[PDB]
RNA sequence: GGGG
DNA sequence: TATAATGGGAGTCTGATGC
DNA sequence: GCATCAGAGCCCTAAA
């Protein structure tokens, strides 16, 4: 909203428009820069500032809660390499 | 707070992995607080309603127990047998995984028993530790419905 | 014996007792068995035909039942009833779960796959898709029961400072309280030895209590706060639905560099 | 199907009690502890111990757990070792085992009779924050309180003791449980009092009070400040989940910002401003730059004064407290031609 | 509740 | 901590699938 | 057959 001084919404509809046309790194940059990630967005802007590109993006904090949310619901949400070993997308801080 | 404990002694990032011996709390990334998990240590154990209540039951299934059945045994309703023991009820022997009532769980386990309040003042016509068939007469207006010992409760004159 | 020195009955010499005009009479289906000597077991023990009760070993029981040790009477009351193990609840459940070996259950639920009526046949394939799935995942069933019950990070159920100073708090914070009050007096229950009544309604309002927290309305009333009629928003509620974690932070986002105006 | 009408339907099936069964079975339990002091007397055990041990074998097999505050773990065990220590004593002493035990079953019945007393008095709390079953089970737990407290000799029926026990048990968890922010119970007491008061003085006036009006009505030590005081400390949170509009979109936890996160912009700042302040240090030289680093501490805190700069710099001890100026004085120059830092003051 |  | 007190109050229409 | 469940379009504004 205009009041809180808001994004807009690009919704299911619109990410199948950019689907539809093939545009995968526009869709990346919806998904993770201009949104939720926050590695990727801090980057971004910092790169924009200095004149740069900016970086490939980081995973979206919301996948992030989805994971933690499926935890509370007791389910072991695993992300896996290609050699089935776990990916770590905490980055260590969440394992004792 | 980024790299600060609760009572504030260690509150910069030299420190990282320390954790204070006065407020306990680790010196690392505030962010941290939408990694970490707690958890509750139940007293009993509790089923979790999406494996119970998600239709067909995947419980129910495995278990070969109904809807109705898993409702009864998970929210207190009905037992069920885990080793009868040798035990009857109403003449054949109860066999595992049989459901019970709360009635038919105590005759079971704490055995049968009744109490006839005499009229008072009335004397019963039967003396205290005789057994008794069903049907007799203890006292001019109580019959005795079951076989046992009869017992008095609280005599009135000695 | 009496309150009172006075009003106590003593005997005053020489004499036998009767009595008479009881209040009411216990018929119990018991057997009694007196005993002039020390009496080896105390009133509750459980016992089967054959064990020793008083007197050194002279007198034993003959059926199976609870101890009642009668001190006036002079007697040891074996009350009929069995040490049956039958239970209640989810730690019930956990157990007949535990006990369960699938490879024998495949077995079975195979044998029965070869059989006419075609009902029979449909039946223990849903049955063996499900033994199946735990086979192949490594999933042990009694994990469908919960002991410990996870606690989702704070900051995604935040306690939060609005503009005014008020505070505002997401509604998994109060599915937890209720869960852990409830836990907490359930240990006191227990630690006081309560009767299996007050337990029993102790544990199944725990059990309705992990149930709003993971699903709230799925079964019974939905849980609401005091003096709202808005069930309070469970794990499955945040997950599922067009306002769910799904399909409104994940398959679709809010971004930056983006504005809107009249065209 | 529906807890309440469960409960109440198991409650029944406990007849209540004649006023014989009733001094009998309180009578039993007196009996009972006054036998497990002496059982502890003759034994040399723990009363608490003893009392537990009896009470594990009447309930059965089914409850065995550790008590919080006994010495030994509470496993069938130590319950048969303890317990063949309770059998193998002389007839004369024996005998208060067996009382032990017929108190506590007697125990067990008193309470199971009189669950329909707390239910009459948990009818009347509902509506306070508190489920009417939680009420139920903390006036059960009040119940039990009163079981073990009843002196049965002062020839009072059970209900009049229990009600007090149980009445004060639901109060407490009312008081305890009832606030997301849990509140001490006796500021619960004033908060309680405040409102009573209001509600008196709002049904004479007409009207509203006003702070000044209630802080008279509240006796000494209240003015206005203290009432209102009070008052914010009694607010209860609101649900982040609490709908805007009716339509089911919008949530109120949507309209909040979230400030602890830096923003992209504060990010980048904090990268510039560190970025300028060691581009900055080095200009002059590392080291006159090298002691003053140590004096603030990057991502340190290093402040403190005097003492403890005793040890390396390179130099003794005042002469840092100079460079330090000279840092400073240095850094205060070449910061007019470089006044790039002017902006980060806000 | 209004706008497309 | 002691008269006695003992069982609650309240409110559309679709199609798909498992008893 | 009949009950129980989970579905029922998108973006935006303002009011709370
Ligand atoms: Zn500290």
């Amino acid at each position: 909203g205009k009041a809180q001084f808001g994004g807009q919404r690009f919704g299911e509809m619109e990410v199948w428009a950019l689907e539809a046309y093939g545009a995968a790194h526009t869709l990346q940059e919806m998904l993770t820069l201009k949104s939720d990630d926050i590695e990727g967005r801090n980057a971004a802007y910092e790169a924009i500032i200095k004149g740069e590109d900016v970086p490939e993006p980081s995973v979206p904090e919301s996948f992030r809660v989805l994971v933690k949310e499926l935890q509370a619901l007791a389910l072991d949400v695993q992300t896996l390499d290609e050699k089935d070993n776990p990916v770590d997308i905490f980055e260590g801080l969440a394992s004792k | 707070k980024d790299y600060e404990c609760a009572c504030g002694k260690y509150k910069r990032q030299r420190f990282e992995g320390k954790v204070c011996e006065r407020c306990g709390v680790e010196v690392t990334k505030s962010i941290v607080r939408r990694y970490r998990m707690g958890h509750i240590e139940l007293a009993t154990p509790a089923a979790h309603i999406w494996f119970v209540k998600d239709v067909p039951s995947k419980i129910g299934t495995l278990l070969d127990l109904s809807a109705t059945e898993l409702e009864q045994v998970l929210y207190f309703s009905k037992y069920i047998v885990l080793d009868p023991k040798g035990a009857i009820l109403n003449g054949v022997p109860v066999e595992k995984r049989q459901l019970l009532t709360d009635e038919e769980y105590r005759e079971l386990r704490y055995g049968k028993q009744e109490t006839y309040p005499l009229p008072p003042g009335v004397d019963a016509l039967v003396k205290d530790g005789e057994e008794v068939v069903k049907g007799q007469e203890l006292a001019p207006g109580v019959v005795s419905r079951l076989d046992g010992v009869a017992l008095y409760r609280f005599p009135r004159r000695v | 014996a009496a309150i009172d020195p006075e009003e106590e009955v003593i005997a005053e010499a020489e004499g036998v007792v009767h009595l008479h005009e009881p209040a009411s009479i216990l018929v119990v289906k018991a057997r009694v068995y007196p005993f002039e000597d020390d009496v080896e077991v105390s009133t509750g023990d459980r016992v089967a035909p054959g064990d020793v009760l008083a007197d050194g070993g002279k007198v034993k029981s003959d059926v199976y039942g609870r101890v009642e040790v009668d001190l006036v009477r002079n007697v040891v009351r074996v009350v009929e009833s069995y040490d049956i193990d039958a239970r209640m609840g989810a730690e019930a459940i956990q157990q007949l779960l535990k006990e369960l070996d699938l490879e024998a259950l495949e077995k079975e639920l195979l044998e029965e796959m070869k059989h006419p009526s075609r009902a029979r046949r449909a039946k223990a394939r849903k049955r063996l898709e499900v033994v199946r799935a735990f086979l192949d995942s490594g999933n042990r069933p009694e994990w469908m029961i919960l002991e410990a019950v996870p606690v989702l990070p704070p900051d995604l159920r935040p306690m939060v400072q609005v503009d005014g100073g008020r505070f505002a708090t997401s509604d998994l914070n109060d599915l937890y309280r209720r869960l852990i009050n409830r836990n907490n007096r359930l240990k006191k229950l227990l630690a006081q030895g309560a009767p299996e009544i007050i337990i029993r309604n102790e544990k199944r309002m725990l059990q309705e209590a992990v149930d709003a927290l993971l699903d709230n309305g799925r079964r019974g009333a939905p849980v609401t706060n005091p003096g709202s009629d808005r069930p309070l928003r469970s794990l499955t509620d945040i997950l599922s639905g067009k306002q769910g974690r799904f399909r409104q932070n994940l398959l679709g986002k809010r971004v930056d560099y983006s504005g809107r105006s009249v065209i | 199907s529906d807890p309440v009408r469960q409960y109440l339907h198991e409650i029944g099936q406990v007849p209540l009690l004649t006023l014989e069964e009733e001094v009998e079975l309180a009578r039993k339990v007196e009996e009972g502890m006054e036998a497990i002091k002496k059982l502890s007397e003759i034994t040399g055990l723990d009363p608490d111990l003893i009392r537990e041990v009896v009470r594990a074998k009447i309930l059965g097999s089914a409850r065995v757990r550790h008590i919080p505050g006994l010495k030994e773990t509470l496993d069938p065990k130590t319950v048969e070792e303890i317990d063949q220590k309770l059998k193998s004593l002389p007839k004369e002493h024996k005998r208060y085992l067996h009382i032990a035990r017929e108190g506590e079953a007697a125990r067990q019945h008193l309470i199971e009779a009189n669950l329909r007393l707390v239910v009459s008095i948990a009818k009347k709390y509902t509506g306070r924050g508190l489920s009417f079953l939680d009420l139920i089970q903390e006036g059960n737990q009040g119940l039990i309180r009163a079981v073990e407290k009843f002196e049965y000799k002062r020839r009072f029926k059970f209900s009049t003791y229990a009600t007090w026990w149980i009445r004060q048990a639901i109060n407490r968890a009312i008081a305890d449980q009832a606030r997301t922010i849990r509140i001490p119970v006796h500021m619960v007491e004033t908060i309680n009092k405040l409102s009573r008061t209001a509600r008196q003085l709002q049904q004479e006036l007409g009207r509203e009070p006003t702070y000044e009006e209630i802080a008279e009505a509240m006796g000494p030590g209240w003015d206005a400040k203290r009432v209102e005081e009070t008052l914010k400390i009694a607010q209860e949170p609101v649900s982040l989940e609490t709908p805007i509009g009716d339509e089911k979109d919008s949530f109120y936890g949507d309209f909040i910002p979230d400030e602890h996160l830096p923003s992209p912009v504060d990010a980048a700042t904090q990268s510039l401003l560190s970025e300028e302040l060691e581009k900055a240090l080095s200009k002059l030289s590392e080291r006159e730059a090298m002691v003053l680093k140590l004096r603030k501490g990057l991502i340190d805190g290093r402040e403190h004064t005097l003492e403890e700069v005793g040890a390396f710099f390179g130099v003794t001890r005042e002469r840092i407290r100079q460079i330090e100026n000279k840092a400073l004085r240095k850094l205060k120059y070449h910061e007019s031609r470089t006044r790039k830092l002017r902006d980060f003051l806000d």
